[PDB]
């Protein structure tokens, strides 16, 4: 009914301003009571709150981060903008732009902020310790070890095995992201057919098999 | 601030029945009219989905099983009855005094039957040693409740750095969790140790279920 589409920049660099772009449609920032918020969820947590702008030009902020924060409306565009100066690693969440406070979210844009530049990551194939007979079981894995920036594909055998694959978050260690999958098949299973494990950095073009193989 | 206290953190709640969620404010959110706290829910990934607002007001298309109560410092969600689809968190959010502040969340469960962790130990590929790097990953997987505890230890004793740990959502199929802890040393420390152990404390059982290999 309302459009509300927020427009910001991929990665960014520490030490930069962050300027952000809500577009609305279907509502007029001038209607006694209107206004706009910028919201943001940090990379995986709570939701904060960063500033608001009203129909009568008042600006609210976050009293924290208003030493870094400016809201301004372009009513003849039909945007608003927030910036933030000196982004450091911290500000890597995803802003959403959202009319009068709570009722219409839009769909969020994720900004990233790093040193740190497209790393192609390393597979590495995790084979069993193993002692057998414990169960007619058997667990797999591949580690994918130091790339940026988010995301990365992986498959088991280019996705024909997908029961009991279990693919880990991607955790960024120093500056750099590492991620994990298990997979967990029956002894009929492993060794007698080959498993392999897909990743794929499209970062980078990045697109690696690992064959899984007894020790 | 008005600072909410949602309740309980997590709850347990098997399909079909009931769920209730407290939200509790410091000052009351009310025009002594109309009262501005508003409940989201957000499924990992989504964005938040708002499904009622100012206390009561259900929003559109939102399932009529959700009910809002409350007015002044305490209000309370109900699920009734909890769908297998209803599995997230939410937040509650007074917006009726600046600066706007949201609850800590409650996630929302599905219960099922106690499960002990497979667990299993990885040593290092050969690769990633021909790299001089070393990691050692202990994937412990599918385990109900989500409480557990990951102890590493190098020769009797609790190597603590270079940890990373990483957890999955309760799983859709058995609602199970994961999760896969990685120890990260150098060839050089790697080269100069026998035992590594990873030892998986959890309800399921009395003692530390211990995993290790020696070389």
């Amino acid at each position: 009914q309302v459009q509300l589409q927020e427009s910001g920049p991929g990665i960014l660099q520490p030490s930069q301003t962050l300027s952000l772009t809500c577009s609305f449609s279907g509502f007029s920032l001038s209607t006694y009571g209107m206004g706009v918020s910028w919201i943001r969820q940090p990379s995986g947590k709570g939701l904060e709150w960063l500033a608001h702008i009203f129909w009568d030009g008042d600006k609210r902020y976050n009293p924290s981060l208003k030493s870094r924060l400016k809201i301004s409306k372009d009513t003849s565009n039909n945007q608003v903008f927030l910036k933030i100066t000196s982004v450091d690693t911290a500000d890597t969440a995803t802003y959403y732009c959202v009319q009068e406070g709570y009722i219409y979210w839009g769909q969020g844009t994720s900004v990233t902020v790093s040193s740190a530049k497209t790393t192609a990551p390393s597979v590495y194939p995790l084979a069993p310790v193993c002692g057998d007979t414990t169960g007619s079981s058997v667990t797999l894995g591949c580690l994918v070890k130091g790339y940026f920036p988010e995301p990365v594909t992986l498959t088991w055998n280019s996705g024909s095995l997908s029961s009991g694959v279990h693919t880990f978050p991607a955790v960024l260690q120093s500056d750099l992201y590492t991620l994990s999958s298990s997979v967990t098949v029956t002894s009929s299973t492993w060794p007698s057919q080959s498993i392999t494990c897909n990743v794929a950095h499209p970062a980078s073009s990045t697109k690696v098999d690992k064959k899984i193989e007894p020790r | 601030d008005i600072v909410l206290t949602q309740s309980p953190g997590s709850l347990a709640v098997s399909l079909g029945q009931r769920a209730t969620i407290s939200c509790r404010a410091s000052e009351s959110v009310d025009d002594d009219g109309n009262s501005f706290l508003h409940w989201y829910q957000q499924k990992p990934g989504q964005p938040p989905k708002l499904l009622i607002y100012r206390s009561s007001n259900l929003i559109s298309g939102i399932p009529d099983r959700f009910s809002g109560s409350g007015s002044r410092t305490d209000f309370t969600l109900t699920i009734n009855p909890v769908e297998a689809d209803d599995v997230a968190t939410y937040y509650c959010q007074q917006s009726n005094e600046d600066p706007l502040t949201f609850g800590a969340g409650t996630k929302l469960e599905i219960k099922r039957a106690d499960a002990a962790p497979t667990v299993s130990i990885f040593p290092p590929s050969s690769e990633q040693l021909t790299s001089g790097g070393a990691s050692v990953v202990c994937f412990l997987n599918n385990f109900y409740p989500k409480d557990i505890n990951v102890k590493w230890k190098i020769d009797g004793s609790e190597r603590q750095n270079g940890v990373l740990n990483s957890w999955t959502d309760q799983d859709s199929k058995d609602s199970t969790y994961s999760m896969s802890s990685t120890l990260t040393l150098t060839k050089d420390e790697y080269e100069r140790h026998n035992s590594y152990t990873c030892e998986a404390t959890h309800k399921t059982s009395t003692s530390p279920i211990v995993k290790s290999f020696n070389r």
